[PDB]
């Protein structure tokens, strides 16, 4: 039998003054009367616990025990690697915590985007994008990527760039592959610099949840309208994820993205996760009566192949 | 500026020195005749 | 023998409430007593040794000081400026010769820290530092006169600084020019007295003329 | 020399005003503009021993009681003015070692002044040096007027 | 009846770079309670959450007592945040708290403060103009002092202060001065400004009117989409073409408001290259029963460059 | 800088020399009209 060592642990409360921290050990599962607990920080035994070993629940041979560890304030923060050993049937068990390290070190701000919609399904060229924020300087920093089942990436190009505040920033962009990506791989960029304490590691990977297709809807242009634009708008509403894509075309031909505007998603309703958008393309008298059509085209990773729908407005 | 300003006052003092001159000699004349 | 030379030793004219300043006259590493002469604000003051230490800095600390070195000449005052802020932009000076040097900080009250620090200049950035230390710059020219600030992060808020002025200039101004116009000025009321004593003389003279 | 020794009586009366109201003009204007605080004390000992003040007051008296002999002729005139420049002669001998200390102190100053514009004090200095050397004129002009006036109003009674 | 008093508990796991799921798992476990006498509720910041589906596991009944405990999942982001998420347990009428954060330092967390303008619709609709000054961020509420000072003129109201104390350990203090609506229409400029024994210097907020050029704005209603056959019925109203940003919209139903959790409305977009016009669309969903019963809906606007009474409404009706 | 001063303590000398000058002059025509008188 393997039982379901997992170890948790209290924290901060802001409400007291809290200067003490306690770790648990739970064992799910395990078989009775063959379970035995031991603590050790930084790999190190500690014979003064003080542990206070309480039984859960018995179901059969099977049962749940646990144990309380009181640490003090500073051996937490100190970043020391306490874990709990697990003596069940002769095998041995391990479950480690540590303080979780500084997700800023100097102010330097990581951000990991993901790859588009649109060069997920219709080009098929997705990339993931590494953005690092608020440098000194560019020397010496260093940006790695690492995969989930394959130790074989890409090559990761990378920039640099001195803002108006007299910052520095990196963008390392990794070419992904589209597939994997749809399996749901995880893939993180590791930070690295010499004043750093600990490396700066952010983990991505496709949104979980229950997805469902889009429906969209095109309105003509207003019939109070008479004046010298007319403007034409697209509904987008009830899917899962927040991540779209929308563009318009004239008569089969792109439309460059700085002559319509789209807005930002809105929650609707709960308490499942769903999203509506407005786009909007306003043209002028001129180019609506030049008797062609219009479309308004998404695309989203809920839809049937090729993930793609689109809706034609036009006069006639 | 100050040459400017010594220009116009030297100019000052000219014309005053040539009146004093005229003055002078107007009022020796004059004692003279008497 | 040459004039005295009065030195804090922070070199910072611009401090905040409770900051330490130490006063130096003419220069060495002793507090000998008994031997300088202090003037603040006019007034001289009590403080006889060669080192004036202020250990806690307060509002009535502000001024002007000027120490005299026994058997030298008075010094060039200094000025000292004292106030309570959020966060203040230090500097070493505010009038530089050129080829000069000078520092400036972003500080703030009460030993609270700054990160995340922009130095501005004319409304236009040109350095960034994660911590608040000196900004060294060397060989000054023209180039470097303007409005200074900074604008760095409090304990988690943004809080800006209020604008310094430095100025870069060939030669310091000596603030008393206008002392030399008595002289052009006393010369135009004796030359006025000059042209009213014609008019006196010449009606006087005419006076016989006319008898004549 | 006694009929030039009359016409010149009146003019080197008048004289004797003219000097005491420059050197109070002087006086007033330095008292006013400078913060002494800020300058050495041997720099300004021209001013710091009021030389300015009491020296306008008495050549300015003296000179009063020399235009008044000339146009009125009283016996209490005469012999009631001559303490006034004997007064004012003692002044202006004074005032001329006041002035001469004054202008050593400041060249022993300028010497550590490479320029005359590096700074306040040697500015002032070299200000204060032009109007010692002219306030130095003007008392050796009137110490030579006092003196012929004593020289006339003694020559008649020998 | 006696209360029995449970023990609350608020366990969490614990961050790993090695791994790729980049979540936060918390256990609020509750012993000693009464069977299906229990609710335990989630909170962020004193927001509740919804969109989480926290699960709810029972472990043992011991008699009349019995254990259980919910899990939630959070984010790194959000665990990162420094945060204090709470969990509420309710037995027979009570509740019972338990909070968490992350372990940190003692760094004095500084005070910020809002100051917000009125709303068009108290403006030209109500009446009844007021401000706000809130000020966040507080480790206590005692020797704060707010003052509110004009530039005009010089007789301000009576400003009512309140004060709230949050699961965070932090204080807040709003205080509301109702002012005169033409006085804030032709461009009075007032402050708020903080003072406490320990600001070196109050903190100062100054709020004016919007400047630029006015423009009126133009409504358009949109019938409910034709391709729609399904259960509900989408109402949206187009407004485009107004300055300021500042703008009130509100549906009627037969001549009766309809609350705002009904209808949502999106932030305004600038566009027309500088020349500062903004757009939004405000969307309002009923069902196919509630639409079918021969109603006469509108789409009320109050916009402040709009002629009297400053008021646009636009009627859709199946009928026409 | 010198010079301008030069030229000013020339100006200074050259008013008090005409002041005296003139008020000679008027002291000298003052006292013929009184024996005139
Ligand atoms: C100095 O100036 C630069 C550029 O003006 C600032 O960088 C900007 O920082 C913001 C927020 O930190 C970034 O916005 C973020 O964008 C990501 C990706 O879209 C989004 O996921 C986030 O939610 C957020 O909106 C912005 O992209 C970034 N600018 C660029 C060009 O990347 C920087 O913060 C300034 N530093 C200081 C100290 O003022
Ligand atoms: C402790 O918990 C309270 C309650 O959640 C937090 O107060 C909230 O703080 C945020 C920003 O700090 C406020 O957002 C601001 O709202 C104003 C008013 O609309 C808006 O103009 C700003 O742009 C901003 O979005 C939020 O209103 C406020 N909530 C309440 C009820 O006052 C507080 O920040 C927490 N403090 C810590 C240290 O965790
Ligand atoms: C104030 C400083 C800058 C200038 C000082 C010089 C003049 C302004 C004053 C000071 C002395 C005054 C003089 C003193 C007394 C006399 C005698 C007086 O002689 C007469 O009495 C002639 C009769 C007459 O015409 O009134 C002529 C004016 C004068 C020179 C006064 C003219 C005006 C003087 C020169
Ligand atoms: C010395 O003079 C300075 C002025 O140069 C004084 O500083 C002022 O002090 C008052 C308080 O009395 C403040 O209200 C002013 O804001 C200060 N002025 C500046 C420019 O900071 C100082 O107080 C004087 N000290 C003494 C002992 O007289
Ligand atoms: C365990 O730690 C808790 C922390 O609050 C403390 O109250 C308790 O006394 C400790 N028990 C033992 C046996 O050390
Ligand atoms: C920083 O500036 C201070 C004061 O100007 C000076 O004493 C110190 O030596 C400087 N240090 C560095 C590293 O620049
Ligand atoms: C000073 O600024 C001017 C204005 O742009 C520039 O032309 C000049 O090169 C600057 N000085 C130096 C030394 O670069
Ligand atoms: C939280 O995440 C774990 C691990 O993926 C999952 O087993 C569990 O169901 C999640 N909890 C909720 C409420 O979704
Ligand atoms: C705060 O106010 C109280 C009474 O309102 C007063 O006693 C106290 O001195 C004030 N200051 C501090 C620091 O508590």
């Amino acid at each position: 039998t393997k039982p379901t060592v997992d170890l948790l642990h209290s924290s901060c409360d802001p409400n007291a003054f809290h200067s003490t921290i306690q770790l648990y050990c739970f064992v799910y599962g395990h078989i009775q009367n063959d379970v035995s607990i031991h603590w050790l920080m930084d790999d190190r035994k500690i014979y003064e616990t003080h542990a206070q070993n309480v039984l859960i629940k018995e179901e059969g041979k099977l049962a749940s025990t646990y144990s309380r560890l009181n640490i003090t304030q500073q051996q937490w923060m100190s970043e020391s690697t306490f874990t709990c050993k697990v003596t069940s049937q002769g095998e041995n068990y391990w479950a480690h915590t540590r303080r979780c390290s500084d997700d800023e070190p100097r102010g330097v701000i990581t951000y990991l985007i993901p790859p588009s919609p649109l060069d997920l399904y219709e080009n098929g060229t997705p990339k993931l994008t590494c953005l690092v924020l608020d440098l000194e300087s560019e020397e010496n920093i260093t940006v790695t990527w690492v995969r989930e089942r394959k130790k074989s990436i890409g090559s990761a190009s990378q920039r640099s760039t001195k803002h108006h505040n007299a910052t520095t920033s990196i963008t390392s962009i990794l070419p992904v592959d589209a597939k994997d990506w749809i399996e749901g791989e995880g893939y993180q960029c590791r930070v690295d610099h010499p004043h750093f304490p600990k490396p700066i590691v952010r983990s991505i990977t496709k949104a979980p949840g229950k997805r469902s297709a889009p429906e969209v809807y095109v309105f003509l242009p207003p019939e109070e309208e008479e004046k010298d634009k007319r403007t034409l708008t697209c509904l987008i509403q009830n899917f899962f994820p927040e991540d779209i894509s929308v563009q318009w075309l004239q008569d089969s031909k792109l439309i460059p993205k700085s002559q319509h505007s789209t807005t930002t998603p809105l929650k609707y309703n709960g308490s499942n996760q769903r999203f509506f958008i407005f786009s909007r393309l306003e043209v002028t008298k001129a180019l609506w009566t030049q008797t062609k059509q219009f479309t308004c085209r998404v695309i989203h990773e809920a839809l049937r192949e090729p993930r793609k729908l689109e809706r034609t407005i036009s006069k006639s | 500026l100050c040459y400017i300003l010594d220009a116009i006052l030297f100019l000052y003092g000219i014309v005053l020195t040539l009146l004093y001159c005229r003055l002078k000699i107007q009022v020796r004349k004059a004692d003279i005749a008497s | 023998t040459q004039k005295s030379v009065v030195s804090l030793d922070p070199p910072w004219i611009r401090i905040l409430t409770g900051d330490k300043v130490t006063l130096i006259c003419n220069g060495n590493n002793s507090s000998q007593m008994n031997s300088t002469k202090w003037i603040h604000n006019d007034s001289i003051s009590n403080v006889k040794s060669s080192h004036w230490v202020i250990v806690s800095a307060t509002i009535q600390d502000s001024g002007k000081y000027i120490c005299q070195k026994q058997g030298f000449y008075k010094s060039k005052p200094v000025y000292l400026n004292v106030m309570q802020e959020w966060l203040l932009l230090q500097s070493s000076a505010d009038v530089v010769l050129d080829n000069g040097s000078f520092d400036i900080r972003c500080r703030s009250w009460k030993k609270w820290k700054v990160h995340k620090v922009i130095y501005y200049k004319d409304d236009i950035a040109f350095k960034y530092s994660y911590d608040s230390n000196n900004i060294s710059i060397r060989k000054a020219t023209f180039n470097d006169s303007g409005s200074y600030h900074c604008t760095g992060y409090l304990n988690k808020v943004e809080c800006k600084s209020d604008k310094f002025s430095i100025a870069v200039v060939k030669d310091y101004t000596i603030e008393y020019r206008w002392l030399q116009l008595i002289f052009p000025s006393l010369a135009v009321i004796l030359f006025a007295v000059d042209t009213g004593l014609w008019f006196s003389t010449h009606k006087q003279f005419e006076s016989i003329l006319k008898i004549q | 020399w006694q009929s030039f020794l009359k016409k010149e009586l009146e003019f080197l009366g008048v004289t004797q005003v003219l000097v005491g109201l420059i050197c109070l003009c002087f006086g007033t204007v330095v008292c006013s503009t400078l913060q002494t605080s800020d300058f050495d004390d041997e720099v300004l000992l021209l001013y710091r021993a009021g030389y300015p003040f009491w020296g306008a007051v008495l050549f300015v008296l003296s000179g009063f009681l020399s235009i008044m002999s000339e146009r009125k002729n009283t016996l209490y005139l005469v012999r009631g003015s001559l303490g006034a420049n004997i007064v004012s002669s003692i002044a202006a001998g004074l005032g001329i070692a006041i002035l001469i200390l004054n202008l050593s102190n400041n060249s022993a100053y300028m010497n550590y002044c490479k320029d005359i514009t590096e700074d306040d004090g040697c500015f002032v200095t070299s200000f204060i040096t032009e109007l010692v050397l002219m306030l130095l004129f003007l008392t050796i002009l009137a110490f030579c007027s006092a003196v012929l006036l004593i020289i006339y109003r003694i020559g008649q009674e020998f």
